[PDB]
Formats: structure tokens, C-alpha cells, sequence
């Protein structure tokens, strides 16, 4: 029987969250650090990530704004470099490694000038401002919170939408079940577990794609645009 | 990260 749910593989929560801080208070501020030694996909990544999210730019009733972004788990701002800031007028990050957000104002460069907010902090206990945003990107990090928290997080980040705005989760998921990796302290998500969690937080799928072009030992990746 | 399934 495959597990369903973070409350089968997690023994103690305050440990699966300390050992997550502690795991990544001690990988270098780098790409290749906050891919896990793959930071040549990087450019595959952001170039999906990109088509995918223009989608919803498109000029009509539905238009998703330009105006502000937040990047979730944002480490360093790998994201927030190469697919945000040339996309919104602001960015806000999110992250609860300050080292990484203290390189981030080294590796954003002159363009991080338009990163307004630098919050470091747990997405557990992160509650992002009301009508603030028109997208909030979430990659890569998902599997760090339990599933209350990420269902509670997801609905804290649907009250932060302004009008037309989009939630988007792009995430290794597993063939089947809920993974522990005990190592960096995450959970790896079968794409049902992760559609429960986002029905439960009263969001809907505007769409949802696989990421091609990826080496083929490394677990799956999806996109899921949310509203 | 991305990562070697298990
Ligand atoms: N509970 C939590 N809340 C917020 N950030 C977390 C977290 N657990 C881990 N992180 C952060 O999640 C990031 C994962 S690495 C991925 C970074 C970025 N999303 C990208 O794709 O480039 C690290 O920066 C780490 O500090």
C-alpha cells in the first residue's frame, strides 16, 4: 500500500523542519546549490517555466497583471533573475535561509534594485499580503511542508491575489505515494496527493504540464497553474 | 532541488 499523506512518513514535525533548515543552511549559495547539483538544467527550466506562464499574459478578460511577483522558496533568486524580473515591475521573495538571500542581492545584480521585499521566513509562517500579488510562483519547495501546512499556505496565497492572479507550482512528483528523503528532510508527491492538497485549498487547475528535456534518472517535474 | 528518484 502506497502512503497517502505526510502524517504516514513524518515521525516528528518540529525535526522534519529543523533538519530542512539545518540541510540548507549548508549547501553553497549557488545554482548548482539550490538545484542539487544539477544546475546545468537550469535554462530548460526557466525557458518551460517561461512559455508556460505566458500563456496567462495573453491580452483579454483574464490577463494576468505584471505588476508583482513573490517567489516562494526562492534561495538565491535563480527564478527571480532569469524569469520574474523581466516579466513584473516588483519582486518579492521568500525564504528561510538568510545566506541565501543576503547572495541574492550579489547575484540579482542591478536588476534586483526592483526586489522590493526580502522575507526571510518559513512558508508555514509566511501569510503574504492580501491583493498583493498576480503571480506567486512556488518551485522546488513544496515537499518541505507537511500537507496541512502546504494546504494552509496555498489558501493564505489565494487571499493574496489580485484580480486575474495565478498560483503556480512547478515540483518533482512521485510515480506513486508520498517519499521520504530523510537526508534534506522533503517529501516527493504523487501528482493525486497534490491535486487533493490544491482541491482542498479551494484552488482550481488552469492547466498543468510536464517538463521535457530532463535527465532521464531524476524524479518527474510538473507545472500546475493555479487559481 | 531536482533530484535521483530514490
Ligand atoms: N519551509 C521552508 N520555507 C521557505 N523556504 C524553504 C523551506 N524549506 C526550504 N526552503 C528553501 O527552499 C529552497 C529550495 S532550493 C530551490 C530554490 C528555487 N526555488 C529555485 O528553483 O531555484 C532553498 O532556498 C531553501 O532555503
Amino acid at each position: 500500500v502506497p502512503r497517502g499523506s505526510t502524517s504516514e512518513v513524518i515521525e516528528d514535525e518540529k525535526q522534519f523542519y529543523s533538519k530542512a533548515k539545518t540541510y540548507w543552511k549548508q549547501i553553497p549559495p549557488t545554482v548548482d546549490g539550490m538545484l542539487g547539483g544539477y544546475g546545468h538544467i537550469s535554462s530548460i527550466d526557466i525557458n518551460s517555466s517561461r512559455k508556460f506562464l505566458q500563456r496567462f499574459l495573453r491580452e483579454g478578460p483574464n490577463k494576468t497583471g505584471t505588476s508583482c511577483a513573490l517567489d516562494c522558496g526562492a534561495g538565491i533568486g535563480r527564478i527571480t533573475k532569469r524569469l520574474l524580473l523581466p516579466l513584473f515591475r516588483e519582486v518579492d521573495m521568500v525564504d528561510i535561509t538568510e545566506d541565501f538571500l543576503v547572495q541574492a542581492k550579489t547575484y540579482l545584480g542591478e536588476e534586483g534594485k526592483r526586489v522590493r521585499n526580502y522575507f526571510c521566513c518559513g512558508l508555514q509562517d509566511f501569510t503574504p499580503e492580501p491583493d498583493s500579488y498576480d503571480v506567486i510562483w512556488i518551485q522546488w519547495v513544496i515537499g518541505h511542508l507537511t500537507d496541512q501546512h502546504l494546504a494552509e499556505f496555498l489558501r493564505r496565497c489565494k487571499g493574496s491575489l489580485r484580480p486575474n492572479g495565478i498560483i503556480v507550482i512547478k515540483d518533482n512528483m512521485a510515480q506513486e505515494g508520498v517519499i521520504l528523503d530523510d537526508v534534506d528532510s522533503s517529501v516527493c508527491r504523487d501528482l493525486d496527493v497534490v491535486r487533493r492538497i490544491i482541491c482542498s485549498a479551494g484552488l482550481s487547475l488552469l492547466a498543468e504540464e510536464r517538463q521535457e528535456n530532463l535527465p532521464d534518472e531524476i524524479y518527474h517535474v510538473y507545472s500546475f497553474a493555479l487559481r | 532541488p531536482p533530484k535521483r528518484i530514490a
